[PDB]
């Protein structure tokens, strides 16, 4: 369902600048924006498992 | 709220164990308050006494206990625990003197008491002996020393100390008082102590219900001020 | 923790303090719970005297039998 | 809160009907004063004493309060 | 119903109490440790709650022997005990082999004694995390040990409040090699990112471990290093 | 109102209030502000400014461009004093202060309170001196945030004033205590001796005696007696004059009252 | 029991927002605290496309908030608000509003028609010290 | 600095540009004089055209401002004074007093010309309401200006 997200996000990047093109950089930046996660920055929770 | 650790000594979520706080606020059922101050050659402790009946004797109520020839102590909180605590302290001082050959400084004695309480609360099955500790003593090349021990194994020494029920007000008053200038003269210390207690309790003091104790470089021996001399001090400060 | 019950408590509580000050009628309230205190506050003249009842004492049982 | 008698079709008032025809008969028995005697009660002597103080004397001695300047419960 | 005890497993994964201990650790005062090409620098914050408390009574940076320094984060009273333990462990080793103990050995023995307290119910684990610095065999060493029992090595790190921002800024700033003074400067400035208020010479404790030993800096050099620079 | 057959709108009728809210309107002009009470002079000074000054010249704080300040939050132990203070200050100026009852009940009261207060504030607009006193409190948080957000947010109300009374420290609610709505916090405390003396003498006012009374000893003997407690000791001395069919209260009746009432206080201290 | 009721409410919301019967020309706004614990059924695009942060103010943001709030006020002083801007104290906007309101009220209380800035530091210490001393041992 | 000037060229947000300019000035504090001074001028300009000119004099009295007092700050002060008085001739003469100071730098003269034209528009519209037919030399005498440029301006108006 997030392939639609990639496409729409590249579209909005194009729209914000008042353009009708779509280039590859727009797609890449949409890729980075849609894919987002986080991890345990504590570094102690990770290390107790060997 | 909720009580993960309300019953015993284990860690709650957010890492705050709840028995020691109950021990801390168990200090107020004594219903007293004491203050301690330090001047360049003097150390002063002041506290009040409550005698609710005349059948009570007068020499069997004092909370001022002698630790050793140069070290004195004052107590708060409940009573029996204080007596156990001072018994332990006397034992520690005697052992130190016998083992090492010279005199115990106040620092090491305070650390010994703190370590005792810490080990006491690390394990289970022992109630953490809820009383606060304040000691004064004179030593060389440091002068007057005042220190206080905490039922959770904390200890620190500092210029103006208050404990009991009205610490939040007495400490603030002392903060306002001390900022202008240092209490250089001997009698300014007694001035500040009496004024602090009078203002925080909003009442002046009849001499028979106040206990004070001072130590000075002139004579490191612990001494308790008698009635006549406190009369003189009060009428001098209260013209 | 029912719409009748608030209205009935209102009726009681208002008529409680609407009594003639001369006061020749009397009121006796004998409940076994003091489990809640919202209804009919016991202070400020809304209510007056209280009585406690003990559980039977030593003489109580012998006397009753 | 007055009771009233009303015409069926027009709801105009016709009579006030102040005659007591309220609620249902309960507690309104004149058959007997109750029959318990204080001798039937064990132990609660202090409670009956306080109760007599709180009710029985006001019910007869209101004037003692009035001339003392106090209001009974 | 899989909490309040350390002798049983959760229905799915791992023990419960140790996570709470680590959470209690993360709530303490901040501190930072930086390795240099020829020395180690530890810095920590010392905050008073008044003007009555005397800064000269209790220290935070502590020496173990002539060449090993120790700093901590977490709660207070549980710190003196294992410091004293480390002291006597080092002394026993010196008696046995007549030579100062290498840092790794002390770290692992401390880890063992610190893990001893987790098994069995009736003892609560230590709620303190340690950082250890030493110079041995021509090389500096820096180590971290946790309440669980594990230990591991850093190039430069920080812990306490807002440790996420500290890690980000250190990865943002730290290069590979410098001298001690540069490390001191960067440590001071990197802890500026917290501690609401001005930094007087009495609210910061800085210790160094150089080739000739471990030494804590006098307040004169501290105010000098923070004066008119950083 | 609709016609009987053609169903046309002949007239509109006014709308009233649900019960309990209807009941809770009462007033007492007898107690003069800061006067007919016992004599709580320490807290007397603070109360007047916060309330009277906004309404006497709101244009000043509109000169500085600040939202209207509000009445103070009252904090006490027995709950007796707060009521008298509000009634007294209402009596000085307010025509009919409308007070509402507060208690701890769990859920579904958001609308029950919201439309209640909206319409009551309309009623307060009806006569300008109206003061909307709120009684001591102690699901919840919904009603708390709803009240704060709405009543002060759509407020726009030119002359109506607010006072809130609560005992003990309750659940966290800074947004209620933030400046401009509950800025001023007061801490009533237990009755000093010398104010107690005036209070008990005022209660003794109607009680008959022959001047033998030693009030100073009575004061020295017992403490902790709030105004209700003093009313109790005076009543019990009256009862001890009723004992043995006496007429004029004697000092020993006051002694017996002190003894018994202080015992019933110590007993069942709950 | 009664946990399933909560889960059923969530399922109904998900079904209603992107289900069999599509509706057009409707929108949805959602606001909560930190969103690490949200159910990933909500967060997939096509259902909650945009995710937006509202972080704590920094120096520039605080400068703007102070200028905007004060411009409405009758301050009229030869004093610099930026002295309070440069303070490194972490703070939120609601507190900025509270500071300004208390300073104005404190000025008017003593019957001074205009703020005199001997009270900005007063209110600033008033709200900054909004802290409680923890028990010493936690430290 | 450049973020501020770009937000300025948009000619729609004359308040955030003030923020970026002030931050840029604070950054240049006592370490880069030639840039700090020009940041000061741009800051004051941003203050001028939001129609709060007295704040210019309020700002130049600041603690950091006294260090960097010079000639250009006087030019900005007098421009603010003339704009407050709405005197067109005073504005022109004030510009004449300062030629190398603010007349001939980029991103300064442009906004000044814009403000000048807007002010002249307001003055012309203020003195037409009573009349339904009036000769123009009388209008020039009232406005204290020539006749040719008045004709040109009115023609551009009515196009």
């Amino acid at each position: 369902a997030e392939v639609k997200g990639v496409c729409t996000e590249a579209g909005m990047y194009a729209l914000r600048e008042r353009r009708v093109h779509v280039t590859q950089e727009d797609f890449e930046m949409a890729v980075a924006k849609v894919m987002q996660k986080d991890s345990e920055k504590n570094m102690s929770i990770k290390k107790l498992w060997k | 709220s909720a009580g993960f650790d309300r019953h015993i000594t284990i860690f709650s979520p957010e890492g705050r164990l709840y028995q020691v706080e109950y021990a801390f606020k168990a200090i107020n059922q004594g219903g007293l308050t004491s203050v301690a101050v330090r001047g360049k050659d003097c150390a002063v402790i002041v506290t009040q006494k409550k005698v609710p009946d005349k059948l009570l004797d007068s020499s069997t109520v004092t909370h001022l206990f002698k630790i050793t020839e140069n070290i004195g102590c004052v107590m708060t909180g409940m009573t029996a625990d204080s007596r156990s605590q001072v018994q332990r302290a006397r034992y520690e001082a005697a052992n130190w003197k016998y083992k090492y050959g010279y005199e115990i400084p106040v620092d090491m004695l305070c650390k010994r008491i703190a370590d005792i309480s810490q080990v006491y609360t690390q394990n289970a099955e022992m109630r953490p002996l809820g009383c606060c500790m304040i000691l004064i003593g004179i030593d060389e090349e440091q002068g007057p020393q005042v220190y206080k021990c905490d039922p959770a194994g904390y200890y620190c020494g500092f210029k103006a100390t208050a404990a009991g029920v009205k610490q939040t007000e007495s400490t603030s008053f002392l903060e306002k008082k001390v900022k202008k200038k240092f209490d250089w003269t001997f009698e300014q210390t007694v001035e500040t102590a009496i004024t602090c207690l009078s203002t925080v309790l909003s009442i002046d003091f009849k001499p028979s219900e106040i206990e004070v104790g001072v130590v000075t470089v002139e004579n490191p021996k612990f001494r308790i001020l008698t009635e006549a001399e406190i009369d003189a001090h009060l009428v001098a400060l209260a013209e | 923790k029912d719409r009748e019950v608030q209205r009935t408590m209102l009726e009681l509580l208002n008529q409680l303090d609407g009594f003639q000050p001369n006061t020749q009628v009397k009121v006796i309230a004998a409940t076994n719970r003091v489990d809640i205190l919202d209804p009919a506050l016991l202070r400020s003249g809304r209510l007056d005297r209280k009585i406690e009842f003990p559980m039977p004492n030593e003489e109580a049982r012998a006397r009753i039998m | 809160g007055d009771l009233v008698g009303v015409n069926k079709d027009s709801y105009l008032i016709l009579e006030t009907l102040p005659t007591e025809y309220d609620s249902r008969v309960k507690a309104m028995e004149v058959d007997e004063r109750p029959t318990e005697q204080y001798s039937d009660i064990g132990g609660l002597d202090k409670q009956i004493q306080e109760l007599v103080e709180a009710i029985v004397l006001p019910m007869n001695h209101k004037e003692k309060f009035e001339n003392l300047g106090i209001q009974p419960p | 119903g899989y909490s309040f005890s350390l002798t049983t497993f959760s229905p799915s994964g791992k023990l419960v109490q140790i996570e709470y201990a680590l959470a209690a650790v993360a709530g303490g005062a901040p501190s930072v440790g930086i390795k240099a090409a020829n020395g180690v620098v530890l810095a920590t914050e010392k905050k008073q709650k008044s003007i009555l408390y005397d800064e000269r009574s209790v220290h935070k940076v502590e020496p173990i022997t002539k060449h090993i320094g120790l700093v901590y984060s977490g709660m207070g009273p549980d710190y003196r005990v294992l410091v004293h333990r480390a002291r006597k462990l080092a002394q026993q080793y010196y008696l046995v082999y007549q030579e100062p103990i290498p840092t790794a050995q002390l770290v692992q023995r401390v880890a063992s004694v610190m893990q001893e307290y987790t098994q069995s119910g009736g003892v609560r684990p230590f709620g303190v995390s340690l950082l250890i610095c030493g110079w041995n065999e021509g090389r500096p060493y820096l180590f971290q040990s946790d309440p669980s029992g594990a230990y591991f090595a850093w190039k430069a790190t920080a812990m306490g409040k807002n440790y996420v921002n500290g890690k980000t800024f250190l990865e943002k700033r730290y290069n590979e090699d410098l001298e001690l003074e540069d490390a001191i400067h960067t440590a001071i400035l990197t802890l500026k990112e917290s501690f609401e208020g001005q930094m007087t010479e009495d609210n910061i404790e800085v210790g160094i471990c150089n080739e000739a030993g471990f030494r804590r800096l006098t307040p004169t050099e501290v105010k000098d290093y923070l004066a008119a620079i950083a | 109102a609709l016609d009987m057959t053609t169903l046309t709108i002949m007239r509109y009728l006014p709308r009233e209030v649900d019960p309990l809210v209807y009941n809770m309107s009462h007033e007492d002009p007898g107690n003069v502000s800061y006067s007919e009470i016992g004599g709580l002079s320490e807290q007397i000074r603070e109360l007047r400014e916060v309330i009277e000054l906004p309404l006497t010249n709101p244009e000043l704080f509109q000169r500085v461009g600040i939202i209207p300040p509000k009445g103070c939050l009252l904090y006490g132990p027995p709950g007796t004093g707060k009521t008298l203070l509000a009634r007294a200050v209402a009596s000085q100026l307010d025509c009919n202060f409308l007070k509402v009852v507060s208690s701890s009940i769990v859920d579904k009261y958001i609308g029950e309170s919201a439309r209640l207060i909206r319409e009551m504030f309309n009623y307060a607009r009806d006569h300008q001196p109206c003061i909307i006193f709120m009684d001591e409190i102690d699901e919840i948080q919904r009603t708390l945030m709803e009240l704060l957000n709405q009543m002060d947010g759509f407020d726009t109300l030119h002359r109506v004033k607010m006072i809130m009374a609560t005992n003990r420290p309750d659940t966290l609610d800074p947004a209620l205590l933030r400046p401009g709505r509950l800025d001023r916090k007061i801490h009533i405390d237990l009755p000093n001796e010398q104010a107690r003396l005036d209070i008990l003498k005022i209660h003794a006012g109607p009680i008959t005696k022959h001047g033998e009374i030693d009030y100073e000893a009575i004061v020295k003997l017992s403490d902790g007696f709030n105004g209700a407690d003093l009313r109790n000791v005076c009543t019990e001395a009256g009862m001890f004059a009723i004992r043995a069919d006496h007429d004029f209260v004697v000092q020993e009746d006051f002694m017996k009252a002190v003894r018994k009432v202080a015992d019933s206080k110590k007993l069942e201290s709950k | 029991g009664a946990d399933r009721e909560v889960q059923r409410i969530l399922l109904e919301l998900l079904n209603q927002m992107d289900g069999f019967d599509q509706n057009v020309n409707v929108k949805v706004i959602m606001a909560t605290n930190r969103a690490d614990t949200l159910d990933p059924a909500l967060l997939r695009p096509g259902r909650l496309d945009r995710k937006i942060e509202f972080p704590l103010p920094d120096r520039r943001q605080k400068r703007l908030i102070f200028s905007t709030i004060t411009s409405k006020m009758n301050l009229s002083e030869e004093v610099d608000l930026e002295d309070y801007v440069a303070r490194p104290d972490k703070i939120s906007g609601a507190d900025i509003n509270s500071i300004c309101q208390e300073s104005g009220m404190l000025a008017v209380r003593e019957n001074r028609y205009i703020v005199l800035a001997k009270d900005f530091e007063k209110a600033y210490k008033t709200v900054i010290k909004k802290d409680e001393q923890e028990h010493e041992f936690y430290k | 600095m450049q973020s501020g000037i770009i937000h300025a060229a948009e000619e729609k947000d004359w308040k955030t540009a003030y923020s970026y300019f002030y931050e840029a000035f604070e950054g240049y504090d006592s370490i880069d004089s030639p840039k700090a001074i020009t940041s000061l001028k741009y800051m004051l300009l941003c203050k001028i055209m939001l129609n709060t000119p007295e704040d210019v004099q309020a700002l130049v009295s600041g603690k950091l401002a006294l260090r960097y007092a010079g000639r250009q700050t006087e030019a900005l002060k007098c421009v603010a004074q003339a704009s407050k008085n709405r005197s067109l001739a005073d504005f022109e003469k004030a510009l004449t007093d300062y030629r190398a100071e603010l007349r001939d730098d980029p991103i300064i003269s442009t906004h000044l010309a814009k403000l000048y034209d807007n002010l002249l528009e307001q003055n012309l519209i203020r003195v037409i309401e009573p009349f339904s037919r009036v000769q123009i030399e009388h209008i020039s005498s009232l406005i204290k200006l020539s006749k040719a440029d008045v004709e040109r301006k009115l023609s551009q108006m009515i196009l």
